[PDB]
RNA sequence: AGACAACCUGGCGAACUGAAACAUCUUAGUAGCCAGAGGAAAAGAAAGCAAAAGCGAUUCCCGUAGUAGCGGCGAGCGAAAUGGGAGCAGCCUAAACCGUGAAAACGGGGUUGUGGGAGAGCAAUACAAGCGUCGUGCUGCUAGGCGAAUCAGUGGAGUGCGGAACCCUAGAUGGUGAAAGUCCAGUAGCCGAAAGCAUCACUAGCUUAUGCUCUGACCCGAGUAGCAUGGGGCACGUGGAAUCCCGUGUGAAUCAGCAAGGACCACCUUGCAAGGCUAAAUACUCCUGGGUGACCGAUAGCGAAGUAGUACCGUGAGGGAAGGGUGAAAAGAACCCCCAUCGGGGAGUGAAAUAGAACAUGAAACCGUAAGCUCUCAAGCAGUGGGAGGGGGACCAGACCCUGACCGCGUGCCUGUUGAAGAAUGAGCCGGCGACUCAUAGGCAGUGGCUUGGUUAAGGGAACCCACCGGAGCCGUAGCGA
RNA sequence: GGCCAGUGAGACGAUGGGGGAUAAGCUUCAUCGUCGAGAGGGAAACAGCCCGGAUCACCAGCUAAGGCCCCUAAAUGACC
RNA sequence: CGGUAGGGGAGCGUUCCGUGUUAGGGAGAAACGCGUGCGUGAGCCGCGUUGGACGAAGCGGAAGCGAGAAUGUCGGCUUG
C-alpha cells in the first residue's frame, strides 16, 4: 500500500518561490529556504510594529527641525503647550508632512499658534 | 400508506399492494442506513495485502560493521528499514477481520432502503414472466414497455428464481437478479428504479411488517 | 436513499489521532509522552500494580478468608425469584409455576447453569393472583406471603443423596420416637 | 484471541460488594497481637473500602470482576 | 539406501528475556540439531467421564473461562465436566478346549462387560451386510471443435466523439496505431477420447454366521500391577497429591476378582490394563489448476522484471548487489561535407529527430551562457521596514514586477537544559525511503438497533461476502458470610 | 467524582534562618516576584532587576518605568 | 483570546475504493511550471508555443497518509 507523494515539493516549492533575492544559498538551498521563510517573517512584524514607531519619531524630529527655524527660543515642547492650549484636537503629526508640502500653510499654523 | 399500480405486459393499474414497512425515525435514518451499508462494504473486502517486516527478509541478521571507531552511523543490519533494500514497519498484514452488525440494526436498514425507494416515482411494479425460447428479446422488450431504461442501472427480483429470466437477465450490464435468499442491500440501494412482484410485496410485507 | 446522499451523523466517527505528524496537530514531536522516561521508551513498559519497588498495594493486604485457605469460593445453589417477578410477569390466575415456565415466560434466562440451581422463591414484594407452584423450596417468609394468598404450594424434591447402608442402618436405628 | 488475565496476587485481596465498590481486608492482624490493643485488634479486624487513588489503579489491573466508578 | 518447502511424530534440548536483581519459576519442551514418514501425521474403540441423574472410540471449532486452581500464592501458568456443531466405523489377536509334532509352533473355537468365554445337552436354517487382479458402465481430467451481431466523418492512427443499424443462452478477459457487445483470440451454450488416471455403481468369488438351559471349579494378556525409593508430566512448582509413564529393588489376584471415582478405609457406581490395526473432521505450502485483490509498480513487490542467488567478497561456513519503458510500425538516417574514428550538420523516414539509438514525462541540488539593474573606504545569520537612482511591459496610465544609494532593527534551525547565537548535539547539499501501527480482550466516552430484556459464536449458505437459520453461551435481573 | 496526561534536575531577587569564613552566580529550607513557559520598553549589550502582560491591522493619539547636547526621540528649560 | 511539557474541539492534503464504464479529456487528462485571485492556514481555483492518456468535484470509507533533523539510509552532485 505504498505511498510515495508529491505533495512536499508543492509545499516546498511555494516556500521556494517566495524566497527569491535572498542572495545564495538562502534563495537556492531548501534547507535555508524555511528559516528565511521563517525569519523573513518574523523580520516583517517586528518592523512593522517599529515602522509605526519609526514614523512617529521621524514626524517627531521632522516637525521639530521645522519649528527650530525661527530662531528665537521656540522649541517642539512649547510648539504643543500652544498647540493644546489653544484648542487643536489631535492633528496627529501630519502637519509634520505639511510642514514641508505647505511651508506658508505651517507658517500660517504656527504664526496662529502665536496669537 | 401510499399505493402503487401492478403493472404487466399490458400495463393496467389494477390492484393496490400496499407497502408498510418498519422505516428508521426521522434524522436518524440516513445514519442507520449508511451504518449498514458501511459495514455492508467494508465485509465485502478482505485481506489481500501482505508486506516483509524485519524479520522475514533474506537481509542479514548479523552486525555490518562495529560499533565505534568508524564515523557513521549504529547501523546493526543490512534488512533495517531505515536502508531501502527490506523491511518495513507497520505495513499491512493480511487481516480476516469480523465486523458484526445487528441483526435488526441491518433488517431496519433493509426496510429503510426499500421505504425510502418507493414513493418518488422509482418503483412501478411487475407481478408474472412465462418465457418459453429465452432470448432477451422480450426481456428488453418487456424492459422498455414497463418504462425502464436497460442502460440507466434499475434491480429487480422475483420468487422461486425462474431459470428463462435468469438464463435472459445475465447479459445486460446495468441490470442483475436478485430473490430473498440472495437480497442484499448496497445492489438494491442504487435505487434508480426497481420492481417488486406479488410475491415479493407480500413477501416483504409479511416478513418486515407494521 | 441513494449510494451518493448518505452521511454519518457528527460525533458518531472521530478522527483517529496520529502522533507525531505535526505540533500544530497536537500530539507532534514526542507524541504526548514528555520528554523520557518508562512512560516515553518503546516496550511493555511497566507492570500495572507496580508502586516503583516499593512493595505493592496488593502485596501488604492480607488474603480474603476462604480465598487464602483455598476454600472453595461461597456460590449461589438456587435461582433466587422475588414475587415482584411474579407480579410484573403475565401469569394469570390459572397457571403453573415452575422451571420451563419462567425460562418460557421472560422472568429468568439462565444458561451457565441449567443442571445444577434449580429454583428459590423469595419474600421480598406481594402476590395478589393465586397460582400453583411445584417449584424448589421456599424462605419462611415467602411460604408467609403464599399461603397468605390461599395459592397452591408445593416444595419439589429434586435428589436423593446416596446413603451408606451402615449409615442408614445408624440412621433407622435413631427412629426412638 | 488474546484474553485479559485476571491478575491472581490482587483477586485474592480484593472484592466486590454489590453496589461495586472495592473492599479489603486490613493488615497487621497475623503478627504480634498481645502488643497490640482490642481496640487495635477489632479496629483492624474489619473490611473497608480502598481510597480512591489504589481504587483506580488495581481496576485496570483486574478487569473482570464489575466495579463501576 | 538418496532427495523433500512447511505441517506431524520420536529423542537430545538451551540462553538472552520476564520476575524491574536472581537461584524456584518463566521464556520453553519454544528455537536449534539428528532420525523417520504420509498427504496428512499423532491419537483412537473405555481397567473412560460423571454422580445416584446420565453419556457412550479419537480428533478439531465455539464456549464454560481467564472459572476452579497451581505459584519465592511473586512473575506468571491455567484446565476439566455439563452444553452446541464438523465428521462418524469399528475390527483382528492371546488364554481356557480338540487334533498333529520332543518342545517352538500350526489348523478349528473365542474374544466380551447393570460380565462373557471354555465344558455338557437341546434346536435351527436362511434374511441382511463386508472384501475384491478381471472387464464391460457412468461422469470428470489430460488435445481440442462449432460458435450471434455495422458502416461512415474527424486534426498520424478511432475502439472515443457526432449520425445511422443490429446481437445477447454471448456486456468475463487479453490484444489490435486510441479507450471494443458487434476487428481478432475468445466467452455463454452445444459437442468431442484411440490411451492413461480418478469417481462411485456390476461381476466369477471369498465371507460375517444363529437362540435356550445347567455349570461360582477351567480361562479372560506376570516379572505385569502394587509397594519402598529417585523422578517426569498432567494447569497442579511435593504439596493432603490422586490418574499416567519410567530408573534400582521387592513383587500379587482372576470375575466370590482387579482398577478408577484427587491421600486412604467401608459401601455403591463405572470399566476390564499389562496384545495390535484403522477413514473422516484437522495443520501447512517447494508447488499445480481456476477466481479474486480499497496489494506493489523498478529505493516498491520475491534477494532477483536482463548474467539473480548472478557479478563481487571470504580458505570455508556464509554474505550479497545494481542496471526497465524510441516509435504505432526500425519505417534505425540513402546520398553530400568535416573526418583516422567517435561524433556533428544538411537531406530522407516519422504525426513528433528540440522520439536519434546515453533515444518516453524530466523536477531539485550541480555546472553553464545570454539580457535588465547594481558592487572595488567596505564589518555582514545576509533579512525586513522605508526607498534614492534605473529598467521592463503596460490600462483601471497613482497600479504591477525586477535591481538596490543609504538609515533603523534583527544573537541560524532542531534536540535539550535553571539557562543554547552559543565556542553543547546533529546535519555537505538535493530527491526518494524512514517511526504510537495490527490482532484479541477490559474500561470509559460519542453515535446508533431493540427494551414483548439485549445479542449471537462455532457451523450451514447461488466459489467468498451475504438473505435466513443456528438460544449453545454472555451480560443485567439478590444480596451477606470464610 | 468519571476518563485522561505530564511533572517529580529548577534558577535568580527581597525577607526569615541553618552549613560556610553572616565567602561564593555556594548549599538546604519557609513566604513572595520573575524566568522556566513572557514577547515589548528601560537597563550600551545582557533569563530572573523596574514598568508591563503581545488576537490582528493603522505612515493613529495619551502614558508607566526611564529620559529631554550629539551619536539616538524629546528642554544647551527655569530658579535655588 | 502570550505560552513550553501536555489536554480537548474543528479542518486541509495525499493514494485506493462506492457512486464510477461519473462529469470532463489528442479541440490536450495526470505530471512539471506559473499567478496583480481567494482562505486563519494546511490549501483551492485559474493560466501555460512543455508534455501526451487518463480522470475530477460532491456525499462517504480505509491507510506503508504529510519530512529539516535520527554520527538516519539509498542514489545524484558539490566544497576543498
Amino acid at each position: 500500500r505504498v505511498k510515495r507523494g508529491y505533495i512536499a515539493r508543492r509545499r516546498r516549492k511555494k516556500i521556494r518561490f517566495f524566497a527569491s533575492s535572498f542572495r545564495g544559498a538562502h534563495s537556492r538551498l531548501t534547507r535555508t529556504i524555511a528559516q528565511q521563510k521563517i525569519r523573513a517573517l518574523v523580520s516583517a512584524h517586528r518592523d512593522r510594529d517599529r515602522q509605526k514607531r519609526d514614523f512617529r519619531r521621524l514626524w517627531i524630529t521632522r516637525i521639530n527641525a521645522a519649528i527650530r527655524e525661527r530662531g528665537v527660543y521656540y522649541n517642539y515642547s512649547k510648539f504643543i503647550h500652544d498647540l493644546y492650549k489653544r484648542q487643536l484636537l489631535l492633528n496627529r503629526k501630519i502637519l509634520a508632512q505639511i510642514a514641508i508640502l505647505n511651508p506658508n500653510c505651517i507658517y500660517m499654523i504656527y504664526n496662529e499658534i502665536i496669537k | 400508506l401510499i399505493p402503487l399500480p401492478i403493472l404487466n405486459f399490458s400495463g393496467e393499474k389494477v390492484g393496490e399492494t400496499f407497502l408498510n414497512l418498519k422505516t428508521a425515525p426521522p434524522e436518524k435514518a440516513r445514519a442507520v442506513v449508511h451504518r449498514g451499508l458501511i459495514t455492508h462494504l467494508q465485509n465485502k473486502r478482505r485481506g489481500t495485502a501482505s508486506t516483509l517486516t524485519r524479520a522475514e527478509v533474506r537481509g542479514g541478521g548479523r552486525k555490518p560493521y562495529p560499533q565505534k571507531k568508524t564515523g557513521r552511523a549504529r547501523r546493526g543490519s543490512q534488512g533495517s528499514p531505515l536502508r531501502p533494500g527490506g523491511g518495513v514497519i507497520f505495513g499491512p498484514k493480511p487481516r480476516d477481520w469480523t465486523i458484526k452488525m445487528n441483526k435488526k440494526e441491518r433488517r431496519l436498514a433493509l426496510s429503510t432502503a426499500i421505504a425510502s425507494a418507493v414513493g418518488n416515482s422509482f418503483v412501478v411494479e411487475e407481478f408474472a414472466e412465462n418465457f418459453e425460447k429465452p432470448k432477451t428479446k422480450d426481456f428488453i422488450a418487456a424492459m422498455q414497455r414497463w418504462g425502464l431504461d436497460p442502460a440507466e442501472k434499475s434491480l429487480f427480483f422475483l420468487m422461486d428464481l425462474v431459470e428463462n429470466v435468469e438464463k435472459s437477465g445475465r447479459n445486460i450490464r446495468t441490470l442483475k437478479l436478485l430473490t430473498p435468499r440472495s437480497l442484499n442491500l448496497f445492489d438494491v440501494l442504487n435505487a434508480e428504479k426497481l420492481v417488486f412482484t406479488e410475491g415479493t410485496i407480500q413477501y416483504l410485507n409479511q416478513r418486515y411488517g407494521v | 436513499f441513494r449510494l451518493d446522499n448518505l452521511g454519518p451523523q457528527p460525533g458518531s466517527r472521530k478522527k483517529g489521532k496520529r502522533k507525531g505528524r505535526g505540533h500544530a496537530a497536537g500530539q507532534g514531536g514526542s507524541c504526548g509522552f514528555g520528554m523520557r522516561g518508562q512512560k516515553s521508551r518503546s516496550g511493555p513498559g511497566i507492570m500495572r500494580g507496580f508502586e516503583g519497588g516499593q512493595m505493592p498495594l496488593y502485596r501488604r493486604i492480607p488474603k480474603l478468608r476462604g480465598i487464602a485457605g483455598g476454600m472453595r469460593a461461597g456460590l449461589p445453589k438456587y435461582v433466587p425469584i422475588n414475587l415482584r417477578d411474579i407480579e410484573v410477569a403475565g401469569f394469570k390466575e390459572g397457571e403453573e409455576v415452575s422451571l420451563e415456565s419462567l425460562k418460557a415466560k421472560g422472568i429468568i434466562n439462565p444458561s451457565g447453569r441449567e443442571r445444577r440451581l434449580p429454583l428459590k422463591i423469595l419474600g421480598e414484594g406481594e402476590l395478589s393472583t393465586k397460582l400453583q407452584i411445584k417449584a424448589r423450596a421456599f424462605s419462611g417468609s415467602a411460604k408467609e406471603k403464599l399461603e397468605a394468598a390461599g395459592c397452591s404450594v408445593t416444595v419439589l424434591p429434586g435428589r436423593k443423596k446416596y446413603i451408606k447402608e451402615s449409615v442408614r442402618k445408624n440412621l433407622a436405628r435413631a427412629d426412638e420416637y | 484471541g488474546y484474553k485479559m488475565k485476571t491478575h491472581k496476587a490482587s483477586a485474592k485481596r480484593f472484592r466486590v460488594t454489590g453496589k461495586g465498590k472495592i473492599v479489603r481486608r486490613r493488615a497487621g492482624k497475623q503478627h504480634l497481637l498481645a502488643k497490640k490493643n482490642t481496640k487495635r485488634k477489632n479496629r483492624l479486624s474489619k473490611l473497608i473500602q480502598v481510597d480512591r487513588s489504589d481504587y483506580d489503579n488495581v481496576i485496570g489491573a483486574l478487569p473482570y470482576l464489575k466495579v463501576n466508578r
